[PDB]
This record gives structure tokens, sequence and C-alpha cells, in this order.
């Protein structure tokens, strides 16, 4: 028996430089995990290596996870840290869109509820 | 498995 | 400069700090105000656990920031 992710979905990363957001081509996975100290972790894993390469401890009202309407060739989402300039960008990698909005809802619900 | 989408094009964020 | 420290369910406190204050200096200030020993404190900001040996400036912590305090 092992603790399971609260939500997970396939997604790649993108990087912002200056004003330009450019995709990273790797297959990845966004997930939210509650560790046994009750803390909530927003994570990104490289699906090819299996390496967890982002692991952020998030508290209620730190963040919003929002669709980015400025990109028409993908389903791009941003984890925005409301207090400063920190932003993490992701592009959905599920073949269909029919769970995108539910995944977005669940991310916001788990990050912003105590 | 079903083919995953191609990466999006770069875009402007300000 | 003024910052805030808050546990998930606990009190908010204010601290007077400078950008050059180290994380261990901040934990000592929390102990002075709340009686919590430094070894029982984890401080988190912008998704990152703040490590002893670094300063507030290293983490871009600016005035009126809230640090999240997690206790054992």
């Amino acid at each position: 028996p092992s603790n399971k992710y609260l939500v997970e979905f396939r997604a790649g990363k993108m990087s912002l430089k200056g004003t330009t957001v450019t995709p990273d081509k790797r297959k990845g996975l966004v997930y939210i995990q509650q560790t046994d100290d009750s803390l909530i972790h927003f994570c990104w894993k490289d699906r090819t290596s299996g390496n967890v390469e982002d692991d952020l401890i998030i508290f209620p009202d730190d963040c919003e996870f929002k669709r980015v309407p400025q990109c028409p060739s993908g389903r791009v989402y941003v984890l925005k840290f409301k207090a400063g300039s920190k932003r993490l960008f992701f592009w959905m990698q599920e073949p269909k869109t029919d769970q995108d909005e539910e995944h977005c809802r669940k991310v916001n619900e788990y990050l912003n509820n105590p | 498995g079903p083919q995953e989408p191609e990466p999006p094009e770069p875009f402007e964020y300000i | 400069m003024q910052i805030f420290v808050k546990t998930l369910t606990g009190k908010t406190i204010t601290l007077e700090v400078e950008p050059s204050d180290t994380i261990e200096n901040v934990k000592a200030k929390i102990q002075d105000k709340e009686g919590i020993p430094p070894d029982q404190q984890r401080l988190i900001f912008a998704g990152k656990q703040l490590e002893d040996g670094r300063t507030l400036s290293d983490y871009n912590i600016q005035k009126e920031s809230t640090l999240h305090l997690v206790l054992r």
C-alpha cells in the first residue's frame, strides 16, 4: 500500500524568457500529492526518465492555476504565484480535452483548500 | 497509444 | 521591513527584518515572539522550503511577504 496522487495529468513544461514563452518538448506529468505531514505538493515529473523535476509546497492563496488564452495551438496553463512574478507554464499532453477543465478545477481545489 | 498533441507554438506573455 | 509569519491554522505575527537576515535569524525572531524552538520550525515561501544559511534577499522575500510556518 502506497499513498496516491490526488490528481495527475500528462503535460509538458514551457519557459518564459523576456516576454516569450517557449515549450519544452518532453513528455511530462503534473500531479498533486499530499505528504504525510499534511503538506500539499504541486509537482512535475519527466515521463521518460521518471525524475521529479519540480516539487513546490503550496499553501491556500499562494497560487492560481489558469488557462492561458494567448496560445491557440495548445491548451496552455499557468501556475501563477499571486504575490509576485513567479510563474510556471504547462501544456496539456492528454490526446483529448474532455478532462482539461476538471483537471484545472481539481488543481485549484487541492491547492486552495486547507 | 493514441498520439499525444504536438507542442504549441511559442507565444507572447506580458 | 515588515513581514508576516503564519501557520496554516495558527496566529499571524509580524516581524521586523532586513533583507540580510538569515533564515536562522528569522527562526530566532519567531522563537522570541512565540516561544517555538527553531528546530521545530520549517519556513516555506513561494513553494520553497527556506534553508538555514541563506538570507531573505536570497529568496527575493520583499516587504509585506507572508512566510508559511510549518511546525512539528
